[PDB]
RNA sequence: AAUGUAG
RNA sequence: CGCGGGGUGGAGCAGCCUGGUAGCUCGUCGGGCUCAUAACCCGAAGGUCGUCGGUUCAAAUCCGGCCCCCGCAACCA
RNA sequence: UCUGGUCAGCAUGGCCCUUACGGCCUGGGCGACACACGUGCUACAAUGCCCACUACAAAGCGAUGCCACCCGGCAACGGGGAGC
């Protein structure tokens, strides 16, 4: 049940399976059943070697899918490095993008706590 | 859940509407 | 001071001093040299002595060639004790020098002060010296 | 600078916009009922004076 | 189960 | 010179006779307890093993060479 | 009681600036980020989560306003448009 090239679902209702893919979620899932006209409670355990061929024709010829989709939003991404925009930045210091409080959190876009501090006050 | 933009609770938390939340 | 990097022996035979030079007997670099005129042991501290006079004379100024180097260790027992219990402490290093060798050499200088510059090493050397030129010194076909 | 903030505040050019709300007694312009046009202190204060026109200490 | 700068 | 011992996180010591894991106490940092500071509790950080070679597959460890520190011996005349 | 807080809401004794410590504007900043603490929100799921159907509130608020209801659009929203 290999649809997409490393990917491969199986044993569970077809509707959420193909989420298992980069590139697909239940949306363009459930667009992508009433088009091929099938039942989404059935299972990748069952289903004709013709559903199966009936499905990966429409999927992996309509959009793009691991592999060139991923490759494509990194040359996006490379892109601002051109002479070098504000959204080119924050890729490049790796914090966050989209307008945010540094000052806190952003722990997502921060690899966890690095505490390194030795801040001082009174001794005598 | 209450912050899942693309559910029935996620756009009722938020107070907005949407494909997720019909309006009427 | 000048010494090998690193040597096969630590300690090594004192030995003897036939004549003649075998080789480093004509110019190849410079336009004067400084020829020995009797075998010896030259130590570094001398060498080295010779070489920054001639430096110090013709102050920065032309270029100089040291045609002999201390490879020799120079074992000395230490002060005031009896004979045996082994060889000696390594206490310096010599080149081994034999009449005919050429020590030194120069280049990019007036005679005036070539001359002079090596007479004053000379000085320093614990041998007697020659001054030399160019000569028949141009083994070539 | 105060006074010459609440006189910008009376004249109206320059952009919709810019046009915020500025208490009428107090040159105040953060915390200002546009109803009463005054300050929440000011409001609190005339408020006790009975000079706020059905204005009451409410208790619930 | 210690400690608390001067006026 | 004449023998013998030491050198390892910031301090004091393991590990080395028995190559392959650097351990311990104090201290440092961050967080607790206190009105606050110790005391106490939680969790981290930190070592080129003085130094250059040699052996080994592999060196803090085995082997030498230099650099420091401490200990003994220097008697018959 | 805390020489508690507030001269930066306003008032106010004094001190101080009076081609500037006043005043006008463009653009920035207050939204910065190796870090640490406080108040919080959403979660870690089956007494759960999701989709279709269907009930029961209160207190407010609304004209260069709240928008019935139709129509475009997957939807945000955008056209029309009744009532207030």
């Amino acid at each position: 049940a290999r649809i997409a090239g490393v990917e491969i679902p199986r044993n569970k209702r077809v509707d959420v399976a193909l989420t298992y893919i980069y590139g697909i979620g239940k949306a363009r899932a459930k667009e992508a059943l009433e088009k091929t006209g099938i039942n989404p409670a059935t299972r990748v355990k069952d289903l004709t070697e013709a559903e199966v061929v009936r499905l990966r024709e429409y999927v992996e010829n309509t959009w793009k899918l691991e592999g060139e989709l991923r490759a494509e939003v990194a040359a996006n991404i490379k892109r601002l490095m051109d002479i070098g925009c504000y959204r080119g930045l924050r890729h490049r210091r790796g914090l966050p993008v989209r307008g945010q409080r540094t000052r806190t959190n952003a722990r997502t876009r921060k690899g966890p706590r690095k505490t390194v501090a030795g801040k001082k006050k009174a001794p005598r | 859940g209450k912050g899942d933009r693309r559910t029935r609770r996620g756009k009722i938390w938020r107070g907005t509407y949407g494909k997720y939340r019909p309006r009427k | 001071m000048l010494m090998p990097r690193r040597m096969k022996y630590r300690k090594q035979q004192r030995g003897r001093l036939k004549g003649a030079t075998k080789g480093g007997d004509y110019v190849a670099f410079g336009d004067y040299g400084l020829v020995a005129l009797e075998p010896a042991w030259i130590t570094a501290q001398q060498i080295e002595a010779a070489r920054v006079a001639m430096v110090r004379h013709f102050r920065r100024g032309g270029k100089i060639f040291i045609r002999i180097f201390p490879d020799k260790p120079y074992t000395k027992k230490p002060l005031e004790v009896r004979m045996g219990k082994g060889k000696g402490n390594v206490e310096g290093y010599v080149a081994v020098v034999k009449p005919g060798r050429v020590m030194f050499e120069v280049a990019g200088v007036t005679e005036e002060q070539a001359m002079e510059a090596l007479r004053i090493a000379g000085h320093k050397l614990p041998i007697k010296t020659k001054i030399v030129r160019r000569d028949a010194y141009d083994e070539a076909q | 600078a105060r006074k010459a903030l609440i006189e910008k505040a009376k004249r109206t050019p320059k952009f919709k916009v810019r046009a915020y709300t500025r208490c009428v007694r107090c040159g105040r312009a953060r915390s200002v009922y546009r109803f009463f046009g005054l300050c929440r202190i000011c409001l609190r204060e005339l408020a006790h004076k009975g000079q706020l026109p059905g204005v009451r200490k409410a208790s619930w």
